[PDB]
């Protein structure tokens, strides 16, 4: 069918020093699908890197991971089609100092939950799960994107250590930056326990987990009269209070997530 | 702007 394969970029997405997503149309179905564009020669490494990214995406198939369906290069620039999600970031759905409507917040928790068990089950974590990177299509089901950061931490049923320093401060786990070597689950993990605050308090609870930083160590002394923690009810705090424990060994794995009394609690109606 | 795919 000739010119199926054209497509047109009509608006940008995002922008980044990675690059940019323009939403790209086709020319003769109208079909809409996000292109991320690659500039390789912005940094030695972007080569390696994105081929890496290329490698991971292509591995991914499920409804909660926005779906790769395939790339081409010219040139220096690699152009990634990927699943356009236009309810677009979750981060806009989180009013300052509010949050959202809490069903609509465990709707999205289940939502996360779904896909991270995915990722983790073919051994990649993300490294950097924050409201930015979870998109939304439609029918406002959420989709974890941006693999930039991601990699393997099991092969061959044989787990390996991480031990890069990477992510985002607010959403990153206290044992990047107390330990050199540390398991992958974990931190993903907590940083979707930070995701959940800001879905229902719609504020960061500190800049990062450190002793240092006096809004963590209120945290661990359970003053939860003080924000954000006051704005949570008794159920889902209940649930925080496992997900953002500083060991990560006495933290909740996703099997126990599950199992959560608020989280199984009815809260929700279908749309 | 266009891409091909
Ligand atoms: C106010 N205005 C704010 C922006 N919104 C807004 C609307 C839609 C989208 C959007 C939509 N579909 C997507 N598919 C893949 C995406 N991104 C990626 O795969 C990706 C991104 C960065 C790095 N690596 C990969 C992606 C982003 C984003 C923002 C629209 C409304």
């Amino acid at each position: 069918v000739p010119f199926v394969e054209d497509w047109d970029l009509v608006q940008t997405l995002g922008e980044g020093a990675y690059g940019e997503v323009q939403l790209a149309v086709n020319r003769v179905t109208e079909e809409a699908v996000a292109v991320k564009i690659v500039d390789m020669k912005r940094a030695v490494d972007c080569p390696e890197n994105i081929k890496k990214e290329i490698c991971i995406n292509a591995m991914l198939n499920h409804e909660n991971v926005v779906k790769f369906y395939g790339h081409r290069r010219e040139g220096n620039i690699q152009y990634l089609f990927l699943e356009y999600c236009s309810g677009g970031e979750l981060f806009d759905r989180i009013e300052p100092d509010i949050g959202m409507p809490e069903p609509d917040a465990q709707r999205f928790f289940h939502q996360l939950m779904a896909g991270v068990v995915y990722l983790h089950g073919i051994g990649i974590t993300h490294r950097d799960i924050k409201p930015e990177n979870l998109l939304l299509d439609e029918r406002d089901n959420l989709k974890i994107s941006d693999f930039g950061l991601a990699t393997v931490f099991r092969y061959n049923n044989r787990e390996r250590l991480l031990n890069k320093m990477c992510g985002t401060l607010p959403y990153v786990a206290p044992e990047l930056l107390k330990r050199r070597e540390f398991h992958a689950e974990p931190v993903d993990v907590w940083s979707c326990g930070i995701v959940l605050t800001a879905m229902l308090a719609g504020e960061l609870p500190w800049d990062q987990p450190s002793d240092s930083c006096q809004e963590y160590s209120d945290w661990k002394e359970k003053k939860t009269y003080l924000n954000p923690w006051k704005k949570i009810d008794s159920a889902p705090l209940a649930l925080l209070h496992k997900i953002l424990v500083e060991n990560p060994s006495a933290r909740i794995t996703i099997p126990d997530i599950k199992k959560d009394r608020w989280y199984n609690k009815p809260l929700k109606k279908g749309a | 702007a266009s891409v091909s795919a």
